[PDB]
């Protein structure tokens, strides 16, 4: 399969701004192909580890909380 | 007269003006910028004022994203609140949030009519005395759940139930009998169904009638908050000039009030019970009481609810239930066994269906059509487990007569006409109460199940099964 | 067979009172589970409103 | 000089500045009294209570009444001292709020009264009684299966409709009687019609002449809530300590205390713990009723009743006074509507004094007895539903024959229902009531009709109600 594929990985000792650019990093490369007339399938592997990345992101950098404290 | 930014925090953008100058609150202010260098990005912005802050500061909501932006830019001050295009020019087009066509078929002159989104709501002598039924022609509206007109709402429909179906029948009858503009107010919901129900509009063809608005789920949360009120002041020019009866479909006025929660946190707002932004109920309220009929005019509101998780304690369908006045509730089930629209008969309710309102046979009626098709609803694991031979008497002519009453309740629309073939129908108040009186009374026990499936009147039943069998 | 159709009346009379009082008991200790996740409900929603009004203080 | 200057006004919370060096300790009282001096402003006699210092030479204060019309900068005058609460001979009949004031239309208590502190530390440890007393209330179902102590708290799970209030007259009635003991009623957040209701049944009753009143009822602000059973608990303290008798002390519906202590708690900025209460719950509570002792001297002992929110035993607000109560006494509907007065509960009432050390071994076989045969009849219920009330036994009629015997006697003619019932009314020693269920139990008494045993006294005189019949 990897003759057709990118893989994208953030990891967990990789930074939390690291785990949360990661589908957008994805989905820019799906964008590369999808405008140019490709077909792409792009699979984001747990959005709620991104969510809680990004939940670390805002309150480290002072945001307020929300339900469950995510912004 | 001129300000520049300091601080841009996701969504919000804090701008200071000259002292003396300072925009009142929910005007437009725009950012338009070309890049001196390749250093920067171009920007074109509308920012909308939401708070005061003290030092000659002011803290406004972008209408689309804010990457790219540098503190000292300067910003525009239009001196008015968004304007936004109305008449019979905007009929036809599809809009953005700031009343600019997305479609490619062309721009708005600029002397065209303006109108500004925010205005208070109509008062308490403007309003109509009585309370009077929109009558749409749709068999299970018209019996089972009426339509205010000037009442709110609400359609609890997912997919493959047909709600596109039928938010185009009640376009279509409503331009076709009352005259009335239909607006599409898109909030905030899944820009694939958007395109899907705009070439439906394109191939219905009742679209010349409607006017669509779309801020989708991939806007910025202050687009997703305007687009109901702009949809909102494109029908209220044919309420207030013309004296139409408009419709006004908000797709997911639970994304009106979740945008407001995303947008409150980041303007420095204490949290309230649910998450949700302390001015939930007065938004929610100024939104829905522009929704009234008036003494010439009307707009009555069809608005589609997503319930997150089905949890109806939640507050933000709390306050939206407290301005609704019926339910139009879609089911699979009935979509499943071809009853087209698939209302739901027992779970669609309406504030109308009083006697002293809807009349006093159309209410012994629709409320005898309830009783027996709770009784066939009791009777479904009986039927379906134990079998169908073995009930009773008394309680085989309640499955008997109810079997012909749920058929009954379908119709065929005038926009299936390019799907099926037969031209559809409209359908009065006064004969589907004649119709499922007869039906009630026992008068058409000798036809069969079929020839009740897709027919408009009640004479159509006889004149399908002389077409069928006896 | 009169003595069989009256201990079936009376095992199924009893059975289902013992089917009752199961049903009964298991009751009991689901209310106090919803008590126990009622008292963690309001405190989780108590201390995430005070937490997002400390935020900005 | 102690003169004040008001900063702050947010609700209740009012923030007061002085000089510095001049501040009030906390917990002392500030009188606000101004008369208008023009048309804009508005008369006000308003008390404040010191709950914090903030710095800068300011104080935040919880207010007691409204604060409309309070101004920033108006003067505050410093008391020197907390609330000081009339006592003495002179607040028995009395009714009275949170500040000490007469509510009634009788009269004003005269400035050379004397007024002790509200806020008072408890007593010591080197004051306490060493021994358990039991408290005699001359109401059998108390006396026998939830027996109370000098010193004790008991708790009332009756609401409306049970005759709460007839055993509040009677135990008033009954210590005031033998013991020689003032009580002291303590209304901490109560409707007031329901107030007014309690204050002209206990005139009729006459049991009032003996009693004193403290209403903070629903209107007032909660900082004047949460001070009302201090407040009903200073009065009692002057007849603990100065008379040295045995006193009552009734605060009913003390839920209404911590929850009026939880939003004091609310409104002064406080991070709320779990299920909402203040984060001093436990201390607040403790603070209230760590007065409630028996000393060297006297006594106060305090029937108190308990919301039980959202009915279960598990909340923090019911936690918190569970773990001072010495004594339940349930009351039960269907118990008055069988015709038992008072519709005590015998089986759900439990005591902590109900031991063979505190009361005795008699007294404890004997009870200890009265509740097996009660559960024993409690559960020939349904037997006797659906086998009819023949061919149980022979050991189990007789039960059934000695416990609703054992039932309808638990019922006495007080001295409160003589005005609705003619009936005089009797005071049954503890000694007499064990005597009586033993006899009962041995089964002396079994041939005697049962309408007999209802509404009787002792057991001297069910023999005389079985001959009039």
């Amino acid at each position: 399969a990897l003759d057709y594929t990118i893989v994208v990985t953030a990891s967990a000792s990789q930074p939390a701004p690291l785990l949360f650019l990661a589908p957008y990093a994805g989905v820019a490369m799906g964008e590369y192909f999808m405008y140019k007339g490709k077909h792409v399938l792009v699979v984001y592997d747990d959005l709620s580890k991104q969510a809680a990345a990004y939940r670390e992101l805002s309150l480290l950098l002072r945001r307020p909380p929300g339900r469950e404290a995510y912004p | 007269t001129r300000g520049r930014v300091i601080q841009v925090m996701g969504p919000v953008v804090d701008v200071k003006f000259e002292n003396g100058h300072l925009p009142a609150i929910y005007n437009a202010l725009k950012i338009q910028h070309k890049a001196r260098n390749e250093n920067e990005v171009d920007i074109d912005l509308t920012l909308e004022v939401a708070l005061h802050l003290g030092d000659d500061t002011v803290r406004t909501i972008a209408m689309a994203s804010t990457d790219g932006l540098i503190r000292g830019m300067e910003v525009i001050d239009t001196g008015a609140p968004i304007s936004v295009p109305v008449g019979e020019v905007t009929l036809g087009r599809v809009f953005n949030v700031l009343g600019e066509p997305i479609d490619l078929e062309g721009d708005i002159p600029a002397d065209a009519r303006r109108d500004p989104i925010h205005r208070p709501a109509p008062k308490f002598e403007e309003l109509a005395t009585e309370v009077e039924i929109l009558e749409t022609g749709i068999k299970v509206v018209d019996l089972l759940a009426p339509y205010i007109k000037g009442g709110k709402i609400g359609l609890f429909g997912g997919a493959g139930v047909g709600k596109t179906v039928l938010i185009q029948e009640l376009i279509h009858n409503i331009a076709q009998e009352h005259g009335g503009i239909s607006v599409f107010a898109g909030v905030g919901e899944r820009t694939r169904e958007g395109n899907d129900l705009y070439h439906e509009m394109k191939d219905s063809g009742v679209i010349s009638k409607t006017a669509m608005v779309f801020g989708q789920m991939n806007e910025p949360p202050g687009a997703r908050m305007r687009v109901a009120l702009t949809g909102l002041t494109m029908a209220e020019y044919f309420r207030d000039e013309q004296g139409q009866d408009v419709l006004l479909f908000i797709d997911n006025i639970f994304r009106f009030t979740q945008a407001g929660s995303e947008v409150s946190a980041l303007l420095g707002r204490m949290p309230s019970a649910v998450g949700y932004q302390p001015t939930l109920a007065t938004e929610m309220g100024q939104l829905q009481e522009r929704i009234t009929s008036t003494a010439k005019g009307s707009i009555t509101s069809i608005q589609a609810i997503y319930v997150p998780a089905d949890d109806y304690t939640d507050p933000a369908p709390a306050t939206t239930f407290s301005h609704l006045d019926a339910t139009t509730n879609l089911e699979r089930k009935l979509a499943e066994m071809g009853i087209y629209p698939a209302v739901d008969p027992l779970a669609s309710t309406s504030r109308a269906l009083a006697p002293e309102i809807v009349g006093e046979e159309h209410y012994q009626v629709a409320r005898k059509v309830q009783q027996t098709l709770q009784r066939y609803k009791e009777l479904q694991d009986i039927i379906a487990i134990l079998g169908m031979d073995e009930l009773s008497d008394e309680d085989k002519l309640v499955v008997h007569r109810a079997r012909r009453i749920q058929f009954f309740l379908s119709q065929n629309f005038h926009v299936a006409e390019q799907f099926t073939g037969q031209p559809g129908s409209y359908v009065p108040v006064k004969e589907t109460v004649r119709g499922f009186k007869e039906i009630l009374e026992g008068k058409y026990d000798h036809l069969p199940e079929d020839a009740f499936r897709l027919v408009g009147r009640i004479e159509e039943v006889v004149e399908k099964a002389k077409a069928m069998g006896v | 067979l009169l003595d069989a159709k009256a201990s079936e009346h009376a095992a199924r009379m009893t059975a289902m009172k013992n089917a009752t009082d199961n049903a009964n008991e298991l009751i009991r200790t689901l209310t106090l589970s919803y008590n126990r996740a009622r008292q963690a409900a309001i405190t989780q929603e108590i201390t995430e409103i005070v937490a997002g009004a400390n935020a900005l203080q």
